[PDB]
């Protein structure tokens, strides 16, 4: 894999579960994001909210067609985190068929 | 030989022991104002960066000038004495360096620290490829840990395996040279940190894929090769079994917390009773404890500190 | 939230045990294409899926803060298991991304 996001949350990809080295880097880490998808060969790529990709675009229009290995939002950082329920349902609703 | 100067500055650097009432005032605080108060302390004297890992290193540098230059102030059976607490953290040094030269990444991303094998000791370790040239460097100081090394490494040279056996030969050596140095105080913690590390070794190392009886260890109570297995298995009914211990009311207990928890604040009880016998090794067994413990809560509160983590997550642990 | 519990709490007693659990493990994390990836047609063609199945571990750590570590090693399981919903909800939300496009046109 490669899975990063702030420090002490990216210590544990360091270890087993998940496998990773980075961190942030810019405003979605793009100095590792880009250059690593491209080869794609990773078991694994995952962009946290602790980053927060604004422009999922960017990977999706560079990419061109690709399911396998590209980034799933998840969270990356406590703060009693399971507000991607409020958020995803407002992220799909939107875009993809009728609003809310 | 001899431990009257040592125990004399051990005794002045007691003086500057962070205090319990420190992680009182400390839980309160966020991280830009527990680094302000650090500073004022003594490990403060090495405190660098307002980045954590700038944080760590000024904890090794602390750590270094105050615990790591101990063996070498003094020299005979001192030496040995002093030596015997500083080799199991040598140990933890010692599976990193090894991890390093085997697995063939940098010398980097270890923790070495200097004691009785100095940094230079591990940096032409790591430069004598051959294990042959590897175990004749480990041979030179004439540690414990190279002649466990010495009958270890002929069987096997399988990396996890070599750790494993490693640890059980090196502690079959070590539990009589403590039980044998005379100090009541010293076999009491002994028995109870040996029942403690069987029980701790079992949670950590299950799932390596290894032997149960490579973990298993000499000063054990109730205890055997048999029981150690079934709890790498997963199985806690070996605790409703296991009695006469002090660790008896962790008992019937799963989650993981709670018993580390009790197990560290009884060493930490028993430890500090060693001033009952100054006398030797006692004043800087009791020392060494107590300056890890406070090592431990700082990386703890500071943490918590900037992370946002709970008041409540470190504030249990601190209070024992 | 218990995945980042043990995960946040723990970095400067360890950052050289990255190393440990890695080496330890016998095949506990695949670096390279260890994912299961999914054949699956649906309205726009053959588009793959997949689910984050790959051993993850639990509880094969040594070292760091004692309890701080087992914690985290037990946390693995809330990352692979979780990723696998997300792995096929937002997928999904792709394939009904042609579908929505050929549809609305």
């Amino acid at each position: 894999m490669a899975v990063i996001a702030d420090p002490e949350t990216a210590q544990g990809f360091r270890l087993a579960g998940l496998e990773g080295y980075g961190a942030s880097s810019a405003e979605e880490a793009q100095s590792l994001l880009e250059t690593l998808v491209e080869r794609g060969g990773y078991a694994l790529v995952a962009v946290d909210e602790a980053l927060l990709p604004d422009p999922e675009r960017a990977v999706e229009r560079l990419m061109r067609g690709r399911d396998l290995p590209v980034l799933l939002p998840i969270a990356g950082l406590k703060e009693a985190f399971q507000g991607h329920d409020v958020e995803g349902y407002m992220r799909e609703l939107v875009r993809k068929t009728i609003g809310f | 030989d001899d431990f009257a100067y040592l125990n004399a500055r051990v005794r002045v650097r007691r003086g500057t022991l962070l205090k319990e009432s420190f992680f009182q005032e400390a839980l309160d605080l966020s991280f830009a104002d527990f680094l302000r108060l650090l500073s004022e302390t003594v490990y403060g004297g090495e405190l660098a960066g307002q980045g954590l890992p700038d944080v760590d290193r000024a904890v090794l540098r602390t750590q270094a000038k105050l615990v790591g230059d101990l063996p070498r102030l003094v020299t005979g059976e001192a030496r040995e004495a002093v030596r015997l607490l500083l080799l199991r953290n040598d140990l933890h040094n010692l599976q990193a360096l090894l991890r390093a030269k085997a697995t063939g990444r940098p010398f980097e991303e270890v923790l070495l620290l200097p004691g009785t094998l100095r940094e230079e000791v591990w940096r032409q370790a790591y430069e004598a490829q051959d294990p042959a040239g590897m175990a004749q460097v480990l041979a030179v100081p004439g540690h414990p840990l190279a002649r466990a090394l010495r009958a270890v490494l002929r069987e096997t040279q399988d990396l996890a395996r070599v750790e494993a056996l490693l640890a059980k030969r090196f502690f079959e050596d070590v539990a009589k040279a403590a039980k044998g140095l005379d100090q009541p105080a010293l076999r009491d913690y002994l028995a109870l940190e040996v029942d403690a590390e069987n029980l701790r070794t079992a949670f950590k190392l299950q799932g390596s894929g290894l032997a149960p009886d490579a973990f298993f260890l000499k000063g054990g109570r109730f205890v055997d090769r048999v029981r150690f297995a079934r709890l790498m298995e997963g199985d806690y009914a070996v605790l409703d079994e296991l009695s006469g211990t002090p660790f008896s009311g962790l008992s019937g207990v799963r989650d993981l917390k709670a018993l580390e928890r009790g197990l560290r604040c009884v060493l930490l009880k028993e430890a500090k009773k060693g001033v009952q016998d100054p006398l030797g090794v006692g004043l800087v067994l009791a020392y060494v404890k107590e300056r890890e413990w406070e090592a431990v809560r700082l990386r703890l509160l500071a943490r918590r500190a900037y992370f946002g983590l709970p008041r409540a997550q470190v504030e249990e642990e601190v209070v024992c | 939230q218990a995945a980042k519990e043990a995960y946040a709490a723990l970095l400067l007693a360890q950052a050289f045990d990255g190393p440990e659990v890695v080496a330890g493990a016998a095949l506990g994390v695949p670096p390279l294409e260890g994912v299961e990836a999914e054949v699956e047609n649906v309205w726009g063609s053959k588009v793959p899926r997949l689910k984050a199945t790959f051993p993850d571990g639990a509880l094969l750590s040594p070292v760091g803060t004692p309890a701080y570590t087992l914690e985290a090693s037990r946390a693995f399981r809330r990352y692979a298991e979780a990723l696998i919903r997300v792995a096929n909800t937002e997928t999904r939300l792709k394939k009904i991304g042609e579908e929505i496009k050929k549809t609305t046109r």
